[PDB]
């Protein structure tokens, strides 16, 4: 398997694993600031 | 939830909806954390003055849902709990310090493309992602305009409900209520003199406020919906339970730990 | 927490 959830959470399947972002994310990282 | 978005199919893998058996009614929210763990706010079923505490035999469990009613046949899965492990010492009668509450399922859920679990803080992303003005994503299927003797007239919502509030500094939420805020309850919401409104209300309680990762790219839940005074009210802002602060409570209860 | 009817479910959660 890839894991039992172990270290894989948080990564979305239709997303994160997906190279696909969400229309409401940027505003999360625009708000953090830092950059990369 | 008051002034969100629509969630998109499987923006949140985590979401789980307590469901009442008898009369089937949403209770409140949940979250994923593992596939047999399920993360709740305690009053969801310890909450003596509104006559609440339900029973192993009250509940039903709806993981990877996105219509509010709609029974859907082929992507949400159904569960069932075995215990419910309500925190020791949860203030229910002064503050309701400590709303944190962990279901075990009878049976681990098939993971799918929408039952995915969140990650828990680790002290570093705690540190580093906890910032006042930083925002945290709360979803929930929960009254989208603040309601007394409830119900619809389109006040609730048909799919999930998305929006994402600034943390606000915890000097502010103090001088924000009246009541005794401690360290293991944190507020999120733009301020009055602020340019945009937002919040969760009714119905989203025990739904995940979680926050994305820019170090790593992965998705930790920061807090969990406990209580506010009123939905979107100026001058009042959203009280979250401290999922980090409480995390020790968390591995002492579900034991995976060292290894 | 009220109610605007939700649609069946399989009856062995029930009973
Ligand atoms: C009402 O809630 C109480 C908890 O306040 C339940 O008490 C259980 O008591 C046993 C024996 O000490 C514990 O092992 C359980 O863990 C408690 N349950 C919970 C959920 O903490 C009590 O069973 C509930 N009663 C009803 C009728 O719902």
């Amino acid at each position: 398997t890839f894991g039992a959830g172990e270290a894989d959470c948080g990564l979305r399947p239709l997303f994160e694993k997906k190279q696909v972002q969400d229309q409401t994310e940027k505003e999360l990282f625009e708000s953090y600031i830092e950059g990369r | 939830i008051v002034e969100g978005q629509d969630a998109e199919v499987g923006l949140s893998p985590w979401q789980v909806m307590l469901f009442r058996k008898s009369p089937q009614e949403l209770l409140c929210g949940a979250s994923l954390i593992s596939d047999r763990w399920v993360l709740t706010a305690a009053h969801c079923l310890l909450y003596p003055p509104w006559d609440k505490n339900f029973t192993v035999d009250d509940l039903l469990v709806r993981i990877g849902k996105h219509s509010r009613t709609r029974y859907e046949r082929k992507v949400e899965k159904i569960s069932m709990l075995d215990k419910i492990y309500i925190h020791p010492r949860y203030n229910w009668k002064e503050n309701l310090d400590r709303d944190i509450a962990l279901l075990k399922l009878k049976r681990p859920i098939e993971l799918s493309d929408y039952i995915h679990p969140v990650c828990l803080p680790d002290k570093q992303t705690a540190a580093k992602l906890l910032h006042a003005g930083f925002k945290g994503r709360v979803t929930g299927w929960g009254n989208r305009r603040e309601t007394w003797t409830t119900s619809v007239a389109e006040v609730q919502p048909s799919v999930l409900q998305v929006v994402n509030l600034p943390l606000v500094e915890r000097p502010v939420c103090k001088a924000s209520t009246r009541i005794r805020i401690t360290d293991n309850m944190f507020c999120a919401g733009y301020k009055p003199g602020e340019g945009k409104r937002g919040d969760a209300c009714e119905g989203d309680s025990g739904g995940p406020f979680v926050m994305k990762s820019p170090y790593n790219n992965r998705w930790y839940q920061m807090g969990i919906v406990s209580w506010g005074e009123g939905c979107d009210r100026d001058g009042k802002y959203g009280f979250y339970t401290h999922v980090f602060r409480l995390k020790k409570w968390i591995q002492k209860v579900i034991d995976r730990l060292g290894s | 927490h009220n109610d605007g009817d939700f649609e069946e479910i399989p009856e062995e959660y029930l009973q």
